[PDB]
RNA sequence: ACUCUGGUUUCUCUUCAGAUCGCAUAAAUCUUUCGCACUAAAGAUUUCCGUGGAGAGGAACAACUCUGAGUCCAAUUUUUUGAGGCCUUGCUUUGGCAAGGCUA
């Protein structure tokens, strides 16, 4: 009644390797440490593909969830209990 | 640990030369003498001025109510 | 997959996928005292994660305790692993490998087999009984096995429904329990960063009878789901511990307002819990539906017709919901096992973290070199095949994959205790069903089929054709000493092989079981007590060998000590007549045997730190302290081998030529001993002189090992030898009136009462006593019969004390079937053991000399 | 909000005294309205109703938008429309010519 | 019901903020609100012209903040 | 809000604010229109199909959902 | 409201009714809060003792279930060598019932008794003018003596909130009675039940199932033991 | 927050019930074991006392409590906008797309 299913799947994706695209086209693949009700994602050990194609290694990242276009989660969470 | 609107209150207590950046407008920033804020970070500036980066012709604005939905960054001097 | 598993809240594909991500795994041992709520807590977690598995109304489903002797005795006997997927307070599902360990202190070894494969501990404490014997012993063994310790104060309903304490005074009870656990952890650990408080989330409060389980965060989240705008973690920071609530300023203060206000725990947590339990048990018919409406709980009309205990369990299952405070506590405060891999490898791996394989085991990666470690062997109920249970610390076991099992005697130079075994099947072991898997990645627990043959107690499974420098994990250092000794023969000797087969099987099932054959052909089982050996004997006669087996009387293993230095400096030449060794044996300093046994010293140290210890602690010269060769029968045994050979009289390189064989003979001599072939204890063996032969085919090996044993024996016997009794520390939980009855029961059995102290907040007393373990046979039966069941005792091994007799006393006549008096008990204890051993009738001090 | 009352008609004190009152005028005056909206378009019509998000129902609208060629201004006539109100820049009562 | 962004991991840390219009900034975090406006000590501006501009204590609106990178090890 | 509970597990096409297409199995949604789509293939223009997996699409960037195919077995 | 109907098959009772019925039946019930009292005196203990041809002292005595090993017919092996046996205390009958696999050669048809159940520390309430939740003087006192957040921190509890059942009293006038009904013997721990025949209710079965009291003559003691004998033969 | 089930009691029948079918406990018979069988044990069968469930049939009064189902949010974080306009190439399906630079 209060919290939705996709934020439960986002909380279920913590510890896993998620790849989050942001509003400025930058793709961040790495270990999602923590995520909140708003989609503020503290992630770590991040491989970053910018818009040009350059890849950087940013070891501790906190993305503001407003700017997140989407996150690609592991398909393990296709069997997560809140997706039933 | 400093919370931000406390430092805005300290800014107006200092009446600093607050330069405010803009959302999505990277060219034009605004100098000012900050007087008042609110719950939603609307800012009134006493002698506010537009500064470009290509033009850099500082235009004086007077006391403005710059909306909270437009600011990015409140630096000093 | 491919098996018929029960209906569960999660699904097994998600469990098998949480197995891969080893950040979402918690290897947890639920350990505590006897009957402190661990099996019922696992029952509550199983009922949470399995909708079709439900506890009966009048009788608790255990769901571990899957043995017949566990179901009949009511005492947990073996550790049952349960792998569930439990959701957290934030809703995040973590894989939980839970070891439900027996809380009976005799089965403490079983807890050690769970403590090895765990990264954390939930110590279960009865809120009524408080901290008991095995809770102190498992605090000690949990912070000494380098495990993160959390506390579940189970049975808080006994504060409400039994003691009927006021909520302030039951808060004082829970606070006293948390303070007692903090004092025990500060006692057994120099670090004070592992303070246990419910403010930190380290302490959970529970009632596994009624499915109450909350930390402060999970009780604060009930407020956060009832009232929206509150952030529950900041609230949980204020709920416990002399913080009062000001409802006019709406703020939590340390200063008490009104001079009769309650703490935040009493106001916000304990009084709602009391009002829930009091409205259920007292006012079901009158005023339960309006308070249930106030709590948001609606029960069906069929559900309100329940009796008061199932209705309590149901009301608190609807109020508290899932056991997310347990998952809060074990996720915030028990490592990852990715984080917990490095203390596990530093503590339990023999190569240490600094090895090339210790690094790759600290990384805990499933695509690494396979380094599984099994501590438990679980028999299938046909009794024939065992399944080795343990955790994968690196790599991935696969079903059908050939594998290299290393036993406990595998060193890298003695590579013969290994065997290449084909792994048959892999199971994720929940208690009453096994999820058959194709592979098990690192960090996870696994039942392995097919590796059971080359191992007895403890294995390191590696892979063949790689990991050539793979060492074993350390054997299970047990909490206690298997002391009670029973002889075991078949009724019909023709079915001796079945019994021998069964003896091997109980050696696999019970981790601190010692099955040996003495020189008389007598088969001997060592156990920790009479319940332990009763279950061993049940499994021996019923599970493994289906034959009839005579048991002897329970006896104890004795130790052997000296009380003064040896009279003449004893010597022994080899059968070559070269290589004379000349030793004296003197008693160790007080507390030194406790220091060698509890690893306060090691011979694995360098000579500088070891000599510095023995100089600064026991007034040894650095001449003597730099001359320590070995440490008793094992590397941590209560004897010391020193050489006081001056380098003037002895060539020191020629002495280091045979240091290994003299050490081997000394270790074998202290392992058997000349009085009754039972371990020498607390004896310093000083090599005074050593002639050594010059060429190496005249010294070494078959000459100097038995010669060193003979000079250890003669140096021991010329010092005045005493037998040592094992003493059981007995913690009796009696009523206040039965204390003088406990004293009376102990006075008939040579037991000295250390203390009789009131359990604070309970009407019971704890009588702590020291009985001899030879006098503890039927002591708990004597106590519970004499007190009409009101007193109850748990007795565990504490120390060895010198028997009041003198064992080398031929002046003493012993009529064979009489209880001897104290001043010649040692003379009874020495020769009967010698008869049991079958050695000669008496040992003379001149048996191992060269003069006769 | 420090006004949590159930009987909230302050939102049309807003529509009689405040800034959005300009459109309740064209609810009552039935006046033609020019709307400068976000895709550089102009919507002239007559708003029948609206409230606090400035979403308006407009009747008989001429909408103007100019194209590049360098700009020629095109037109299309629409019967009657719902307009989501964050999709405006400015709203204008069309002036008194007389 | 606006929970604060979970940033005591990042207190007193050297972070590089990305701001909205392709912009960038560096500095020490000193606090936040539930709206993720950040207050920053030792702020170096670091524009795309390439020359690094120190300011000091600044406040950044949380609307404009794309990402935090903790340059210091948390 | 049963108008999209009618569409759960249907293979849906989600046109986004940049113009990218998300053809994924519509698993879940919430009040903010954040979608959980599994086995989601991105379609962009020059045609190419880019498999992603379990996409948690934030609701800010979703324009329009439409069904591509019936739910699988 | 209180029974099934005219067939008189199921009853459901209010807990004041069960409390006052428990008080009216106080003389027929032993006020044990445990089955620890029946340690080595329960049915399993007696099944064990019957199977081992041993008699628990307060308990029954049967014919031997198996033909006994005559310990003057066994012929001094190395196992039963009495010169090897350390005697400290006589290994009683009770020890062979308590641990039937440790202390018996050939434990056949033997029953592992229940071990300790944890001591139900239930304080019976003598005074109803006392609160139901009350620090009774049977309870040993708790001698008094924390990462607390500062009072300067701005955590406020919001206006709607207070503890969960603040209007509810902590105890009522029938709370201690219901707590006493939790530790009441069967049928008084029930509040619903199925109706039993008057034949089927032995009013004094849990009397000979206790130990026979002190100071009793020999005929009532053998009567207790033979009532136990036919109780155990029935079960 | 509007509508359609289901009731409860009692009498009887039929079938299943190794579940404490019974929080109680009988008797008979057979077999075995020792005594030398009320004062004795085991195993098995049977009968009784008399249960639970399901199904069915009657007849008494209740009919929508219960078990279900059908039936107040524009100010950062999502849904009341940083939106729209210019320049080069690859192809133009000559509509324009894609990438980048911009300007606001
Ligand atoms: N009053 C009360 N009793 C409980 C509670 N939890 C369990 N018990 C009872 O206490 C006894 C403890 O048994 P278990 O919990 O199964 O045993 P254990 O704690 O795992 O300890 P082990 O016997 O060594 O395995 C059981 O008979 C339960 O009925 C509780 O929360 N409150
Ligand atoms: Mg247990």
């Amino acid at each position: 009644m209060s919290i939705g299913v996709p934020i439960k799947v986002l909380h279920e994706a913590e510890g896993h390797i998620v790849t989050c695209e942001t509003n400025t086209g930058e793709v961040y693949r790495g270990k999602l440490i923590e995520a909140e009700d708003n989609m503020n994602c503290q992630m770590s050990n991040i491989t970053v593909t910018y818009r040009d194609g350059r890849v950087a290694q940013l070891e501790q990242v906190y993305i503001r969830g407003s700017k997140i276009r989407f996150l690609i989660l592991p398909d393990m969470l296709k069997n997560a209990p809140m997706l039933k | 640990m400093v919370q931000p609107i406390n430092l805005i209150f300290r800014y107006l207590q200092n009446r600093s030369r607050i330069q405010v950046w803009l959302y999505e407008q990277v060219n034009m920033r605004i100098e000012g003498c900050i007087i008042g804020f609110d719950e939603y970070m609307n800012l009134v500036l006493d002698d506010a001025e537009e500064i470009h980066s290509k033009t850099k012709s500082r235009k004086q604005l007077g006391r403005i109510m710059l909306k909270g939905d437009n600011i990015t960054l409140l630096q000093s001097v | 997959m491919e098996q018929t598993l029960p209906v569960t809240v999660y699904e097994m594909d998600f469990l098998a996928d949480l197995m891969d991500n080893s950040e979402l795994i918690r290897n947890v041992t639920l350990c505590g005292h006897l009957h402190h709520g661990k099996t019922c807590f696992v029952d509550c977690l199983i009922e949470q994660t399995h909708p079709e598995i439900r506890k009966r109304y009048d009788q608790d489903l255990c769901y571990t305790d899957i043995l017949f002797t566990e179901q009949e005795r009511g005492v947990g006997i073996k550790s049952t692993p349960v792998t569930v997927v439990l959701p957290d307070t934030k809703g995040k599902s973590y894989l939980f490998n839970i070891m439900d360990t027996p809380g009976h202190v005799n089965f403490s070894d079983e807890v050690t087999a769970g403590l090895r494969i765990s990264d954390g501990v939930v110590l279960f404490i009865d809120a009524a009984e408080g901290v008991m014997l095995n809770t102190e012993r498992l605090i000690k063994h949990a912070v000494q096995e380098r495990l993160a310790v959390t506390v579940c104060i189970n049975k808080i309903d006994r504060l409400i429904l039994e003691l009927k304490l006021p909520p302030t005074d039951a808060y004082y009870k829970l606070r006293h329990i948390v303070d007692e656990v903090n004092g025990l952890i500060s006692m057994y650990s120099t670090d004070e960063n592992l303070i246990l408080s419910p403010l930190l989330g380290n302490v959970c409060f529970s009632s596994s009878q009624y499915s109450i389980c909350f930390t402060l965060g999970s009780f604060a989240k009930i407020y956060a789901d009832t009232f929206g705008d509150i952030n529950y973690q900041e609230f949980a920071k204020r709920l416990w511990g002399d913080i009062y609530f000001n409802p006019k300023t709406r703020k939590f203060t340390k200063k008490a307002p009104t001079s009769s206000s309650q703490r935040s725990f009493v106001e916000f947590i304990l009084e709602p819990l009391y009002k829930i339990l009091a409205q259920v048990v007292g006012d079901v018919d009158t005023s339960l539906p309006r308070t249930l409406d106030e709590l948001g709980i609606h029960l069906t009309k069929e559900e309100l017709k329940l009796n008061i205990r199932p209705l309590l369990r149901l009301v608190c299952k609807k109020f508290f919901g899932e056991f997310t405070g347990f998952v809060d506590m074990c996720v915030q405060h028990i490592p990852s096992p990715k984080v917990g891999a490095k203390p596990k490898i530093e503590h339990t791996y023999t190569g240490g973290v600094d090895s090339d394989l210790g690094e790759a085991m600290s990384d805990c990666d499933p695509d690494g070199p396979l380094m599984c470690h099994t501590t438990k062997m679980y028999s299938t109920d046909d009794g024939v095949q065992f399944h080795a249970f343990g955790r994968v610390l690196s790599g991935t076991i696969h079903a059908g994959q050939p594998v290299k099992v290393l036993g406990e005697n595998y060193t890298l130079e003695d590579e013969e205790d290994s065997q290449i075994c084909t792994v048959g099947r892999l199971w994720i072991s929940v208690a009453r069903y096994h999820i058959e898997v194709n592979r098990v990645p690192a960090g996870n627990w696994v039942l392995i089929e097919g590796v059971d043959q080359p191992i007895v107690k403890t294995a390191t499974i590696t892979e063949p054709r790689g990991n050539e420098e793979a060492q074993i994990f350390r054997p299970l250092k047990f909490n206690t000493t298997s002391v009670i000794k029973i002889a075991v023969e078949p009724v019909n000797p023709s079915e001796l092989p079945k019994m021998l087969d069964g003896l091997r099987k109980v050696n696999k099932s019970y981790p601190s079981l010692t099955t040996k054959v003495e020189e008389s052909g007598e088969h001997v089982i060592l156990g920790t007590g009479e319940l332990y050996l009763d279950c061993v004997m049940h499994d021996l006669r019923k599970m493994y060998s289906e034959i009839d087996i005579k048991v002897a009387d329970p006896v104890v293993t004795f130790c052997e000590t000296v009380v003064e230095t040896s009279s003449l400096k004893c010597f022994a030449e080899t059968p070559n007549k070269k290589n004379k060794i000349t030793m004296i044996a003197e008693p160790l300093e007080k507390g030194l045997a406790e220091d060698i046994e509890n690893e306060v010293v090691q011979i694995t140290w360098n000579r500088k730190k070891l000599g510095e210890f023995f100089q600064t602690k026991y007034d040894w010269d650095l001449l003597a302290a730099r001359s320590i060769w070995a440490f008793g029968p094992d590397a941590t045994g209560p004897n010391i081998l020193v050489d006081d050979t001056l380098p003037s009289e002895v060539d020191k390189a020629l002495l280091g030529s045979v240091k290994d064989s003299i050490v081997q003979g000394f270790q074998w001599g202290t392992r058997e001993g000349p009085l009754c072939d039972e371990l020498i204890r607390n004896v310093k063996f000083k090599i005074l002189d050593a002639v050594v032969a010059q060429e190496p085919l005249h010294r070494g090996g078959g000459q100097i090992i038995p010669t060193a044993r003979r000079v250890v024996y003669s140096a021991f016997l010329m010092a005045t030898p005493r037998l040592m009794e094992p003493y059981y520390f007995v913690e009796v939980q009696a009523p206040a009136d039965c204390v003088s009855a406990v004293y009376t029961v102990l006075a008939r059995r040579r037991g000295h009462v250390t203390q009789d102290a009131p359990i604070p907040g309970s009407p019971l007393y704890t009588i702590k006593a020291f009985i001899p373990a030879i006098d503890s046979f039927g002591f708990e039966t004597d106590l519970r019969t004499h007190t009409q069941g009101q007193a109850f005792s748990l007795s565990v091994f504490h120390h060895w004390q010198i028997v009041p007799g003198d064992p080398l006393d031929k002046s003493i006549v012993i009529r064979p079937l009489e209880p001897q008096p104290a001043p010649h008990l040692a003379r009874e204890f020495m020769i009967k053991t010698r008869r049991r051993k079958g050695l000669s009738e008496d040992v003379s001090i001149s048996k191992f000399f060269d003069d006769p | 909000e420090m006004t949590p009352e159930e009987l909230q008609k302050r939102e049309e004190e807003e529509f009689n005294t405040g800034p959005l009152s300009v459109l309740t005028q064209s609810v009552k005056n039935n006046t033609q309205v020019l709307i400068n909206c976000r895709n550089n378009k102009k919507l002239l019509g007559r708003v029948k109703a609206f409230d606090r998000h400035c979403n308006m129902v407009l009747e008989n609208v001429k909408e103007m938008w100019t194209e590049v060629s360098k700009p020629v201004n095109k037109d299309r006539y629409i019967s009657k429309m719902f307009l989501r109100g964050d999709s405006v820049i400015v709203v204008l009562r069309n002036p008194l010519i007389a | 019901k606006a929970h604060p962004p979970e940033l005591k991991k990042f207190m007193d840390k050297k972070l590089s903020l990305k701001l909205n219009g392709g912009r960038h900034v560096q500095g020490i975090l000193r606090g936040f609100d539930p709206f993720m406006n950040l207050v920053i000590d030792e702020c170096v501006e670091m524009a795309t012209s390439g020359q690094q501009n120190n300011i000091g204590m600044v406040v950044i609106r949380g609307n404009s903040i794309i990402m935090l990178e903790a340059l210091e090890r948390v | 809000s049963s108008k999209m509970l009618q569409h759960i597990d249907y293979r849906m096409r989600c046109i986004l604010q940049d113009g990218r297409i998300f053809i994924g199995t519509f698993k879940a949604f919430d009040k903010h229109m954040n979608l959980i789509l599994c086995d989601c293939d991105e379609f962009r223009k020059r045609e190419e199909k880019r498999v992603l997996g379990l996409v948690l699409l934030r609701g800010e960037n979703l324009v329009s959902m439409t069904v591509e195919g019936p739910p699988p077995k | 409201k209180y029974v099934n109907g005219s067939t008189y098959q199921r009853w459901q009772f209010t807990l004041p009714m069960m409390s006052t019925l428990y008080r009216l039946a106080n003389q027929l019930l032993t006020d044990l809060v445990d089955d620890n009292y029946f340690y080595l005196f329960d049915l399993k203990a007696f099944f064990t003792s019957k199977a081992l041809n041993m008699a628990i002292p307060g308990g029954p005595k049967f014919e031997p279930l198996v033909r006994d090993i005559n310990l003057q017919d066994e012929d001094w092996n190395e196992f039963n060598d009495i010169n090897k046996i350390i005697i400290r205390q006589p290994i009683r009958t009770e020890y062979k019932i308590a641990f039937p696999y440790l202390y018996n050669n050939l434990p056949h048809h033997v029953h592992l008794t229940w071990y300790h159940t944890p001591n139900v520390v239930f304080i019976k309430t003598e005074d109803p003018d006392l609160p139901a939740f009350y620090f009774d003087p049977l309870i040993n006192p708790i001698s008094h003596r924390e990462p607390l957040p500062d009072d300067d921190e701005e955590f406020e509890l919001p206006e709607f909130v207070e503890p969960f059942l603040k209007d509810t009293p902590l105890y009522t006038d029938n709370t201690a009675n219901g707590i006493a009904l939790l530790w009441a013997p069967r049928p008084f721990n029930l509040r619903s039940g199925r109706t039993r025949r008057a034949l089927d209710i032995p009013l004094v079965k849990n009397w000979y199932r206790e130990h026979c009291p002190a100071g009793q003559p020999v005929k009532v003691r053998v009567s207790y033991q033979k009532l136990l004998k036919y109780y155990v033969l029935n079960a």
